This record gives structure tokens, sequence and C-alpha cells, in this order.
RNA sequence: GGGUUCUAACUCAGGUAUAACAAUACCGAGGACAAUGUAUGGUGGGUAGUUUGACUGGGGCGGUCUCCUCCUAAAGAGUAACGGAGGAGUACGAAGGUGCGCUCAGAACGGUCGGAAAUCGUUCAUAGAGUAUAAAGGCAAAAGCGCGCUUAACUGCGAGACCCACAAGUCGAGCAGGUACGAAAGUAGGUCUUAGUGAUCCGGUGGUUCUGUAUGGAAGGGCCAU
RNA sequence: AAUUCCUUGUCAGGUAAGUUCUGACCUGCACGAAUGGCAUAAUGAUGGCAGCGCUGUCUCCAGCAGAGACUCAGUGAAAUCGAAAUCGCAGUGAAGAUGCUGUGUACCCGCGGCUAGACGGAAAGACCCCGUGAACCUUUACUACAGCUUUACAUUGAAC
RNA sequence: UUUAUUAAAAACACAGCACUCUGCAAACACGAAAGUGGACGUAUAGGGUGUGAUGCCUGCCCGGUGCUGGAAGGUUAAUU
RNA sequence: GGCUCAAACUAGGAGCCGAAGCUGCGGAUUUGAAACUUGUUUUCAAGUGGUAGGGGAGCGUUGUGUAAGCCUGUGAAGGUGUGUCGUAAGGCAUGCUGGAGGUAUCACAAGAGCGAAUGCUGACGUGAGUAACGAUAAUGCGAGUGAAAAGCUCGCACGCCGGAAGAUCAAGGGUUCCAGUCCAACGUUAAUCGGGGCUGGGUGAGUCGACCCCUAAGGCGAGGCCGAAAGGCGUAGUCG
RNA sequence: CCACUGUCGUUGAAAAGCCAGGGGAUGACUUGUGGAUAGGGGUGAAAGGCUAAUCAAACUCGGUGACAGCUGGUUCUCCCCGAAAGCUAUUUAGGUAGCGCCUCGGACGAAUACCAUUGGGGGUAGAGCACUGUUUCGGCACCGAUGCAAACUCCGAAUACCGAUGAGUAAUAUCCGGGAGACACACGGCGGGUGCUAACGUCCGUCGUGGAGAGG
RNA sequence: GCUUCGGGGAGGCGGCAAUAUCCUGUGAUCCGGAGAUUUCUGAAUGGGGAAACCCACUUACCAUAAGGUAGGUAUCUUGUACAAGAAGCGAACGAGGGGAAGUGAAACAUCUCAGUACCCUUAGGAAAAGACAUCAAAUGAGAUUCCCCAAGUAGCGGCGAGCGAACGGGGAGAAGCCGAUUAAUGCUAAUGUAGAAGAACAGCGUGGGAAAGCUGACCGUAGUAGGUGAUAGUCCUGUAUUCGAAACAUUAGCGUUAACAUAUUAAGUAGGGCGGGACACGAGAAAUCCUGUCUGAAGAUGGGGGGACCAUCCUCCAAGGCUAAAUACUCCUGACUGACCGAUAGUGAACCAGUACCGUGAGGGAAAGGCGAAAAGAACCCCUGUGAGGGGAGUGAAAUAGAACCUGAAACCGUGUGCGUACAAGCAGUAGGAGCCUCAAUUUAUUGGGGUGACUGCGUACCUUUUGUAUAAUGGGUCAGCGACUUAUAUUCUGUAGCAAGGUUAACCGUUUAGGGGAGCCGUAGGGAAACCGAGUCUUAAUAGGGCGUCUAG
């Protein structure tokens, strides 16, 4: 792996480039379809990591418009996009 | 127990996207006075892996 | 900021006791030296570990290794040889942009020094010149030569193509912004073109809210330029 | 010349005839004075050349003696070996043929000899090249280290 | 004296010669050190190097690299 | 070979021979195509040389389940023949040998297939009844014993060594020493003989040697010195 | 105690000897017994000699199944397809990697091939002297006759290549993915360079065959 | 082999390997517990030494001769010249002191290998660690150890080759103390070290022999055991089940005794300079830990840490000692198992094997199993040398089962029969093909099967390696046996099956392939360096343009 006969390799003539964040390892998108697996109304961090829709090191979520809500929910500590936020809305739901 | 071990160093220079790889430019870290302001500016940003390169990509990277 | 002296550390592979070796005591001689530990500069084939290219009408020696032009190259492209010939590793803030203007080399004739050939006048003269440089291909709307004003040798880009294993390389109308020249339509993202070049890593510098290991900073890192 | 390439240098001697030898010349490719120079009695299973004697070294080999070889009896190896019904020649052909083509020759099988071939046997050529092979050796190759050496601190103090 | 097993020599050694080091806990060598050899020796001795009986002898060069002496200047470590 | 109005050459012409090419006949197989539709059937068309290599479908072997089954002393495995069947790997049946195990089918797992590696181990060929039988000091004959005598024993003669090829030890060996008995193997042949097999026997010390006392080189070394550890050195001594 | 010459022996009587000769033989001699020096170490009157038939670094065991781009070998059967010995890069050149070429699967479906008609650009074969050169003769550098040239061209095909339209025939072309192998090629034609219009020579281009293909 | 205590009940004096003398119901052999004896060497210990030997001194006693019996006499450590220890050996695992190179990086030096091999010291049934001068930064947790994740992530790195966490989550186990120490002694309970009983089948045929066949029974808390003359629940030994201990060991509980220990909050300490080492972390912006060297605090109004550093906040109190379990291992004891081997395999070793043999030595290191059910192992005769070997006889189911013994392959070497072959040139065959020989049918030479193969055509082995090999290129003397793409994990693609916008648990628990365990992983969204946003997003002054995405199955 990585060996192209003596020529200088590809990955060794590309640069690298950037750097890794510790935020985007704590933070989990939730798409609206896995929120059945939620047990209750209320959708906070606590709870999709009981639904075990996020990792229990997850420090927040973000609710991403990917599928569709079935039922009311209230959010808590969730950023929702605003496709997300219309499709809550308008499934009935509120977001605090 | 044993795994497969990524390159790290090809880690550090391709990132995945949805149908592949993409990787910053060679031929843009110095003796740049020389060059026209054309290549300055079309070296600059993201290019995709080549298709030829992708087996090799996915052998040194097999888990990103 | 140095020498001199002293003795008490330390030394004796000195003497006298302790049977002996050693230590101990005393005496004697040295003495803050020497010697040793840590650190540090020099030296060091004494010893270790290694390296010491490839092509090549065998190898060595010699030459060559990247780039450009012509030919080989068989009227698209490409195409080899230690095949035949030459160049490059720059230059230029004008030798760039624009508007305007101009036309060369040679020959003959006349004319002070002044001729084979200087400058002046006349007549022929598609270029027999010039083109920063090698060659080839081009060049009159001159791409050649002058003058005025200038900084488009701009920033963000780029439909679309050439070329191409990749990495690269090449051309590009058009769009936005800010300009330069022009009365304007316009032209301008360097130079007639094709050589004047070197990936990544690492480190430096000018910027930037992107990150910032409890938090606020900072360091460090990232991104853009170099 | 233990040194001279050209070179068997030249001249002299020695032989009938001497690329060697001895003497001399000097044009020393490329001698030379303790990596010693030039000599030197004695010495050397040392090198070169020349003689006497002596000879089977040779012309040119002959005869004889013993030990094998040869035959019989007993015992009983070896390397090698794809398989063999295993001839010549001129061609051909991975380019030097018992084996292929054409042709010639040849009844089957021993024994004593012989070594021209079977690119005969033996040893995965030591020459040569190659391998980002090994070793050991060298040095003003690189990088280190031992050793030696420098200074600072410590052991380590006092007085003028 | 030597290549035990293809080289016995012109090779090595050699008495002799020179240079140089070494003042004694010598220089030098083994060793991690203690301890040893040198040597129960002491510069007419011991070590290293070259040369190699003897006879006649051994010329010039200190630019290079070593070795020895010197320190005016330049550069120069840890450290502070 | 042989060939001359050719069996040569030039120019025509007509026949024929001639390949795994083509056709005929029979069979298999890959792909695609119309259908009782998974090879359920009949065909049709185009194909089917092959190294590296890619793809597909199977055979056999050991073992596990199926299997407390089934087969088997009215003869298992194995060995050796024969017949028979399949495209093949291979299957099946059966004569003989053998004498106690084997394994249908479908799955499952592999120490799963050998001609080569100057492969490994054992066996056995060729060379070949060939070389050789180990100092050229040498043997002849008469008796005896014996299954058998060149070689053993005895005798006569001959030859060889005799600063040894005789004798005494040490070292080393370890019974080879002596007698009786045997001859398979060993002995480079034979052997009745032997340093071979077997069974008995044999080595007697105050004075010879060792041990012992003493020490050399050199070891070890109360304490002691040194050293990460292990250990190295060394005094008195104690060995040698 | 040595080992100078020769013969023999060389599957030896012998993993260094025998025979005939040879050297030293009171010395820097030979030899017995015991002891010491140990592997990057020893010892060496110095040959890299010797250190147990082992020496430019002993032997044994361990690291250890060292590594080996090298050589060898790689074991049952049948069916289908079927290469390459090129380009680029490479401390590369007999290794390897991307691309090309093979296979399998999937997608797509004529976008592909052949031919007819037709739209193009060319600077080759040929030819020629208009330029760059070179050349001979005549008249007088210029005029006229006359030759030649890869790096000369006033010219200039056939083929080839890039497009369009159209029929027929064809187990096409393209793309995505699984698995490769290959990157020593050879000869015969054609066009050349090189060589000597030598080479079963060498280097390209292109076709055929072999490679990997038997049959006549 | 002696004594004794138990067991047991008819044979026995270990094996090759029998014979002899004998022993044994007055209980032997044998098995189990205890005891006695226990040469010499070896830590070897009285001194020495070439191990299995040499030489002593001394106390008491005996003997009267030149000796005997019973002791004592090493060294070092700890206690008062006296008592108690130690020493050496031996599997792996632990802890510690030192510490390579081959190799990889397609060279090589940083780096890797690897803190591995090895050397050395020293424990215990485990060891080590361990109770916060620890993490965390959440709504905080609450020692150590081990397992599954986190994760091949964050990082480290000639940023090469490689190396590689942690936080936190799910589990196993849980414990905290100030002596959670060691060693004896006595009771109590349990276990172990010999043992005991243990059901139920007959007839008939075959056969050498019955356990197999046929017919009919029986036991079963005992039916897939090993044997027995072929295949047995009912023949034996066993199995299910139920049970025994005089003696001694071990384990646990209680009590007592004697040895050691029993801090009282921690200064040459924390920190610092220099050089190194350890941390995933190679000096790096390098926290933290260790320390060779040189230094050097504050001391609860204080100090450590929170990855340069400062402030704030949080957390915790070093410089005293201890502490079970979950974890590591096998020289070994018992039980049980195996899609492990079956004599070239499996241990090197099925057998007199770490032997023979090789080596000075360290060390290396084989080969070699099978008669038969029972030895019934061939009385006797014959040939022969009273030899080997054989033929009869006999035994046996079988003797080409006769001891080199089951089966008995191939190479290789013979004997017999049939055909061919001594005028003919070569990979030895193939396609034809005469003749002869031989079996079977057939009305009788006509076919068919088998052997041979005169003569004719064609035809230069195999492997490997190559552009190309009959090649005079490689390899193979032959046969037989063995001999090379595996295993573990990760990952990708394909097939298949289950579930399906979901799928699936891991470690563990478990009366154990079930069931539980959702931690975690993959999929369901991308863009961007990232913050961030999200069917979009990045770049940009730009809503322009452009890039990457969207426009479903895992």
């Amino acid at each position: 792996a990585g060996f192209e006969g003596g020529q200088t390799p590809l990955y060794r003539r590309l640069p690298k480039f950037g750097f890794t964040s510790k935020m985007a390892m704590t933070t989990a998108e939730v798409r609206l379809s896995e929120l059945n697996k939620v047990e209750g109304d209320v959708i906070s961090v606590a709870t999709l990591k009981t639904a075990n829709i996020i990792r229990h090191d997850m420090k927040r979520a973000r609710i991403i418009l990917s599928g569709d809500v079935t039922k009311a929910y209230t959010f808590q500590g969730v950023k929702v996009t605003k496709g997300a936020k219309q499709a809550i809305e308008a499934a009935g739901g509120s977001i605090e | 127990k044993v795994k497969m071990k990524t390159k790290s160093g090809a880690a550090k220079r391709f990132k995945r996207t949805a149908n592949g790889f993409k990787r910053k430019q060679a031929f843009k870290s110095h003796i740049l006075t020389k060059k026209s302001s054309k290549r300055i500016r079309q070296l600059r940003g993201l290019k995709m892996v080549d298709k030829s390169d992708e087996a090799a990509v996915r052998r040194m990277c097999p888990y990103i």
C-alpha cells in the first residue's frame, strides 16, 4: 500500500491540509426518520441517548430534514435546521 | 486484536466525499512569484482523486 | 579583579608499630593542587555502523541524465538509438497596457572633411531587414519602429476544449468588481509564440476568526498569500 | 639493472650459430644514499650463465629381473546413470547430431587393448557481469563511540 | 625463522645503527576498577619506530602533513 | 535414383493427386433464440487450437453427523486379475489372495491428490562378478587333527629382523592375559586358527609404584580490595 | 628434529604418505609431564600464519522459520474465454506501479466495425530549383544551358487520419466494479536511422506469423 | 526388603523368563496409612580432591594391641564462647538489575525490530498494583487489577517505514484499614489416601471358535464401556445405585501459645538548572513521572494537579506502612474430552532413548512395534559337519500363520510355457498387418476373446527456462513412503440466507449452542480546514459563476 515503484507516491506528492476538530466528534446529527425510536414526546440529548440514536459521549445534537416525523415532539437542547423545524411544526411539534 | 492500520500520512492528504476523495493540489507551497496568477488561482482549492488513484487511496485509508 | 603563604579536606605505589596484605595510629612529604563525578569544547580509523547511482552493442574509463528548436518521424498526433545539428537554467516597470503615428535591408546617382562603408538628398526595393535571445513556425491590421498617457505584469472566477498513467501542463470566450488608454466601438488578466525550471516534508514571513485540552486568554495548529 | 617501455638498445666477449650470460657505453619511459647507496671475504637444498667429468636425457631404443596387468579359485567396491533396438558421411537444426533429412555401410555376442567423440565424470564457474547481496581491510567518505585533553560546578578550606 | 596441507625465498628474524619517548605511582601494555606486567628494573635502563654484519659512506628541500616550542592578535563550549 | 524431341526451360490447355481447410455421416459441448418449461422436451443459429491468466462444473481420499443404521467369517479393509460403465478425474461387478473390519445417501471439515525441487527416508539396480584383497622378509614338504587344511599344531628345511620386527616400562587402553570349547557373524580368502563367541581361571609387596610428607609453575583463596548483578583480584593459608 | 628435488600414489597403505636423494644435528636445539593466554579475543623470528582435519574473525546453542526484487519446485479432472513482452515513472533497467492488452459481473443498446457517396487539413513518395546551399559548361556576381540535398521547396499524390449521410452484414462500441497476467520478445515483408543498402546485427514505425498454433 | 495398623481372601516369591528351593486359612502374595533401616558421592558441611576417593582431629565407652561403637568438628547471618536460621536443586507464570542484532524502512544513520532474545537477582501460590497531593469539566465521579468497546480514532513520526493512546461506556470482581503478618498446639466438621455389594439368556442351524443368523425370553436409576476363539444390556471385568477408615495428610471454624510488627501525618522533600530516561508523545509550543549531577521551598493565611504559560474555578493533600477478589501459569495430581496422530505419523524417544553413535568439550543425536484365540513354538524320523537349511510326521481353523513369523505392493532378481529374434541402422511407439500358438462357441478352421508381431507408413523423451530446445541447456539411477498457497484477525467485493429503514449485539451472565446482556458498530446526508450550516453547503463583495452533494437498501 502506497508504493509506486520508487516514484514519489501520490500521498507524498500531495500536501497535507486541514486540522481535526474535537467539537465535531461530540456533535451528532439526528434525522427526522430516526425519531420513532424515542420513547415519549420530549426530544432532548438525554432522550436521544436513551433511544440509542446518538452515542452516550455526544454532548450536543442537530436535527436535520432527512425523513419525516409522524407525531408531535418537544425539542429542548438540540439545534434544528430550517426544513426540519418547519416539518416539526407542520407535524405539530415545538422547539425550545 | 489485530486490525488493518491506516497509512496516517495518506489520511492527512485525503478526505472522504460522497462518491470519492478530495485533495489539495501540488505546486503551491513555495517559489510562487514566477507563477502566473491563473496558475496561482487554479492550483488553489480541492480536486478529486483520480479514479486510477482511487483503489490505492482505498487501500491506504481503509476506514475514513 | 592574580599571585604568595598556611593546613585542616584530600593524596602517598614513604618510614615506625600493628605476624602478612590491607586498614588504622603517629611521623614525614605533598596540598586546595592532584584525583574523581556531572557538564562542556577539542582531538580521535583506536573501534563500530554504513554509504560509495543509473544508462551503456559486457563492464570499467569517458560521455550523458531536466527543459526548448530542427531532422530522423513513413503529408493528423505520437514514435527509438552512446542517431545528425543547435540552444536554455534568463531578460524587461518597459522591452508590459492603450491611443496615435511610421516602415526595413541593400544597390545606384549627387554631395566638405568622408573612404568600400558615417550623416544628407534622389530613384528602385513584400522584407533580400527587424523581431532581447537558439531554431522553427509566424509577422503589413505589422507580432517590426517611434511618441503621449499609464499599471490589466488587476482581484474573484470561469462555459468549453487541448494534452495527459497520475501528479502536472496548455488555451479560453464570458460574468462581477476596481482601473488604464481612447472621441468612441473598444482594447488590456504581461511580453510574436514555443525554453528560462523543482513535488512533498520542514521551517520563516505578511494576513485571517477558523480552532484554542476545566473556563477566559495565550501558546500551538488550520485557512489565504509568500 | 630483481628498476629500461621502445628493446633482442649499441659496442666487445663467449658459440658454427647466444631474445639468456659477462664487460662496457649512458639516450636513467621510471636508480640514488637508513621505505638506506655502492661494494664486500664467508655462508645459502637462493636466481642467471658457462665448463670438466659423467652418463639411456637424447640419436633410438634393445635385452633382462621383480611387482601388477592376463587366466583360474575365493571374497567383492567406485563414481555415474531419463530411457535405449546407442554406426559413417554430407546437410539440417537453439547455430559443432548415435537419434532429424538424404545417403553409405553394417550377421548376433564376448575378451585384451585404446582414448578421437559421447560439448565424457567430478564441483549450482573462482573469470566476467548482475543483486539498492556478504564480509574483512583502508582513508583528509559520513555518523558515532572508547581513549586522551580543555574549562565550569562539586568533593573544596584559611590568611595576606 | 616462515605460508601444518601447492610458495623456504631475495620474505621474517638477526647482532649492529639511528631517531624519539620515559625522572619512576616511568613511559607503555592488560583490566570496568581493584590488581598486574614493565621491574623487586631506574636514562650505560625501559618502550615505540625505522634500518639491518662489515668497508666506504649517507647530498638538497621545513612549501604540504605530522611532531616540538611560543602566544601578540582573531575565532571559540558549557556557563552566567 | 536417374533425366536431354526431358523427368530442363518459355507459352498455353486438359485431367488428376494433394491438408486436422470444405462437404458427407454419426456423436458431444458453449452461447443465444419460439414454446408442457429450471436438462421436459424437439429443434434452430453461431461457435468449441491455446501459454500466462480469468471464469465455470465435477471426481477421488481421510474424518464427523446421518449410523445402536446398512454390509460383513456364507469373508471387511488391503493386495492382485478380469469384465463392464462414464467426456474425464473415476464408478461398479466379480475370480484369486486376505482374515476383521467397512461404509450407502446427503451435508460438513480437510495433514485432500506428486515425476521432477543436485527434495527427505528406506529398499534395490547399473558399473561388474569388474578394481582391489594394504609394504616384493618367502616359502617347501612330511605327519596330526578335522566335514573339509596353502594359512592351525608338531617336525625338518628355507627366508626376515636383530639400536629390532628382541626385552622393561610410562602414557593410553581395559581383560585384549591363560585354558577349555565353538566357527554363524567378525578376520578383506579358507580356517580345525584368532586380539571373534561362550564358559572357567588369573594380578599376592614394610623395601616396586601410588597414597603419604614437601614444595615449582599455576589454581582456590577466613578476612581485605574492586565491581550494576553475575563476578574480578588478592593476604594469611590451602592445593598442585 | 625438519622438509629442498624427483618419481610414485591422487576412488591412496595415507583427508598430505612412501621411496631415492636433501638440511640442521651443543643450539635462537629437540623432546616428556603439568600449567597460562579465548574470539574482534589470543598468539604470531609476520605467512593473515595458527587458535582440535574448521580461520580476513573458532566452535556450540540461542535470536532463528534472519532476509533472499534471486534460482528451483509447486501434486485430481473436464468445459468457456484468452493476453503481453508496449507507454509513462522509478538508486530504474531481469523488480515494481498507473495506463494499454486478458477475464468475470453489471449497466447501456447500435452510440461500434466494414463499404458507397461526401466535408476537411496536410508537406511524405515523386518531382523541382522559386529560397538556403551545393555543382558543371558557355557568355560576360549577372545571362543562358545543366545536375544534386534529412536538418532545401515554386510544387505535390496514393494511402492514412478526423467528420457527415446511407444500405446491408456482424457474438459491436462505451461505462462501473471483482480477478489477473505482462512490462527479455523473435523472425519475415514494407518505410527509415545506424552499420558496410554486412550480420540469424542494432534502433524505431507498420503488417503477418511464432510466442500461445497442431495439419499440408 | 523389616515392624505395625487397616483392607482383602487363595494363591504367591517384580520384568525379560523360566527353573529350583519353598511360602501361604496360625491369612501369604497384593493394596493403603504410619514407622524402622537408609552404603558412598553430590549444597556436601572436619581438611583436601581427578565426584562416588585420600587424610584427619576430638568426646565418652569398650578392647589390648595397631582397633571397634555412639557422637562432635564447614561457612555466613541474627541473638546472648552459646542457641536459631540459611546454603543447593527444580516447569512456567511475577517483580526487579542490565540489554542486542538479523530484520523493516524496497539502500541507510533518526526510527523499526524491542525493552524482544539473552544474561543476572529474587519471590509467591500467584506476584505486582492499590484507596487519590486520581480523573472529570457532565446532570460530575470515586482505590487497584482484568475483559469488550471507545479505535487503528486523537496524536507521535527521516510526518517515511511505522508507532499508537486517553476520556468515557458495558462487564468480572468489589474493601478498605493501622498487624487484613508468620509459625505451632488442641478440639469440631468436611475431604483425600486402600476398599464392598451390584440385575437380567435359553434353544436351534452355521462355524475352528458365536457375541453374528432364526425362534422365543428377561433386567434396566444398569443399553453405544473394555474384554472373551467373529459383532454380548443378561459370559467376565464393569456400569446405575448404595456404601466403609485403625492411621496419617489437607481444607475450613473456635480457642490457646510465641516471634515479629504496631507510622501519626512526614525536607535535602516538592520545585529548579544541566544530561538522560519514561510516558502513544522521536524537544517538539511539551504538560506529567524517574533521576546521574548542581541546587533547593512553602509548610494549611499552605501546597499538588487540571498537557507551554497566566488568571479564575474545580479537585486532591506527596515526602509513613499495609490490603482479599476478579488476572498470569503448568514440572505436576484426579476426572473427563477430542470431525487430533496411528509406527517415515504422533514426543527425539510405542521397542532397555536422550540410548547407540558422533564430538576434547559445550553439544548434536538415530534406527528399531504386530506368530497364533491359546505356545498347542513342531516329540520322532531323514539328508547334512551332532552346523545351517530343509523334507516328512505332528499342532493348529490356517504353517507361502514356523518364530527375520498378520497382510505382503513396487522397484530389483530368477525358473517355466507360447510366439518373435543372428542381412539389419536411430525416443523403441503408433496405424496397419502375414504367420504361428491358445481358449469358446460352431457341425467343424468359421468366427470371437487372449499371447506374439515378420513386413509397411509415420514418428528426435519428459520437466524447466526461454525469442527459440531432440538439443550437445537444467533436473531426475529406479521404486515405495513423505514433501509446497495454511492459520488468526482486519478489510473490500460477490453469492446465499434472515431481518429490513433498519440490521446486529460484544465482553459477560447463564442449569452454557437456549435465554439474557444495546455498551458499541454499520446504514439512514452532505458541504466545509474549521467554526458553522444542512438538501444543501463551500469559495466570493456577489443571491453571479463554479466545486462537491441531492435526484434510496441496508
